[PDB]
Order: C-alpha cells, then structure tokens, then sequence
C-alpha cells in the first residue's frame, strides 16, 4: 500500500533501497547534505531534495525535523532510514 | 551480546547464500504483507537452507601506511570488476 | 533435438541457480581433475538443487522497429547496473 518512499541514508545503502523499491514499483525519494551535492545516491532515485541550506554537511543527515519536512511536501508516505544514522534513533519513528 | 535493529552492512553476504532479499523484504513488511505470502515468496522455515559460502569485503579508503585513516581527493582512475558470484553494491567511488 | 557440445551464451543462468562456476570447472576438467575431487569440489548427483530461478537476456544493437538490423557506430553514453542478484557480462557496451 506504499505509493512512494525516501531513504533517510546516503551512500551504497541508499542506492540498494531505491533499486527495491523501484522493482516494488515504488517511486524514490532521496535526500543530501552541503557536502553531498555530488554523492551518488543522489541521481540514482526519482526525486532529490536538499536538506539544512544553513546546517553542517554531518549534522544535515540527523536532523529529524528537516527529514519530515521534506517527506510531507513530497507525500512521502514511507521512510526507510538504512543504517547507522536514525536506524536506531526512537523518536524519529514516532 | 546486543540486538542491531535493523539492516546491516554485512546484509548482503547472507541473501546470497539464503537467496532471499533483506532490503526488498523490509519494504513489503512495511505494507502489511504475510512473510510466506505470494509477495514476498519466502520459503518455510525448514524449506531456508544456506548454498555454498559468501564473503564481504567493504572498500573503504583507509590503509596501514596511514594507519586505517581516510584521505580527500578526486578519485582520477576508478577499476570495477564484476562476473559470477562477485556482487556489487556500490556507492561512493567512481568517475573522480 | 540436437547437441551442443560446448558452453553456451546462457550458461550462465544456470550458474546462479546451481552456485557452480561452468566455466571454471570446465576449465579444471582439461587439466584432468575429477568434480568430485580436491580441485572442483562439486556436490554428488543428487545434492544439487535449484536455489529459486533465474532469467537471461543480451543486450544488442539489433533494431526492433527496424528489422532487428544491427545498427553500428560509436556510443558516446552507457550506465550500467549492478546490485544484489544481477549479474552484468559486458561485451562491447564502453562509453566511447
């Protein structure tokens, strides 16, 4: 019942979701960072958006607040956060 | 010893071995679907048994002349191989 | 109908499902090794299975909406794909 889905994550993890989901025929949401402009994981789903213009490059992948922001103005209505990020972060999932 | 609550990055050497995919999986129990269901195909638990062996290796960029610490730079040359039971999940190396 | 008596294009999907290399084994049976030997190491008979199922496909230059004649030139662009369970073979497909 999911129309589409971002991934909370950058890097191969990224990439290995988005090539599920589109083999689910699920569209793809991806997200990066200051210094991640040019990261792969970035071209390789259907939508990209920018998270934190003004936070740090590290910091811009956990911040919680901004994650949401972006999900809601694109009807993101799954998240899969990957590994080591928000994977084990408890209020992100509530 | 603990619990890792979801996907690792060593995920991939036991879907080769078992044949059924983690990352797939975990969208389809998202939408509410039976594990031996039509969807996701998963066999019983009796019927999962393991082929052969698997290995991972992480391509990092950390060497013992540095002692295990990473580097800046444009990666100028960029070698992929490929092939038979050779997987690739790549991300993060490429053009330069 | 017939018999082929060497390795075919589509040898390869039935390496995927069985987990043995024919091209290696091949190989090690014109050295004179046995299979079921130190060299080879392939499972008996009937301890061989079909680990799920596997399909295969070659990607030409053979036109569809033109009377699949190959069409011949210089290719300035080419993305491929890897991850888990695909396995690329590239012939001649370069970027350039």
């Amino acid at each position: 019942q999911i129309k589409k889905l971002l991934v909370a994550n950058r890097g191969e993890i990224a990439i290995r979701i988005f090539r599920a989901a589109a083999e689910l025929d699920i569209s793809t949401v991806a997200i990066y960072s200051n210094e991640d402009k040019s990261s792969l994981h970035r071209y390789k789903a259907d939508e990209s958006y920018l998270v934190g213009s003004d936070l740090g490059p590290a910091e811009s992948y956990l911040n919680i607040e901004r994650i949401i922001d972006v999900a809601k103005q694109a009807n993101v209505d799954a998240i899969h956060p990957g590994y080591g990020f928000l994977s084990e972060n408890e209020q992100f999932a509530r | 010893i603990e619990v890792n609550p979801r996907v690792q990055v060593e995920h991939t050497i036991t879907e080769m071995v078992t044949g059924i995919d983690i990352v797939k999986t975990q969208i389809l129990v998202a939408a509410g679907a039976d594990l031996f269901g039509e969807e996701i195909n998963m066999p019983q638990q009796k019927d999962i048994t393991t082929l052969g062996y698997a290995i991972q290796c992480r391509i990092t960029t950390e060497d013992p002349l540095n002692d295990f610490m990473p580097d800046t730079g444009t990666i100028i040359a960029y070698r992929s191989s490929g092939g038979f039971g050779v997987r690739l999940d790549a991300g993060d190396g490429f053009q330069g």
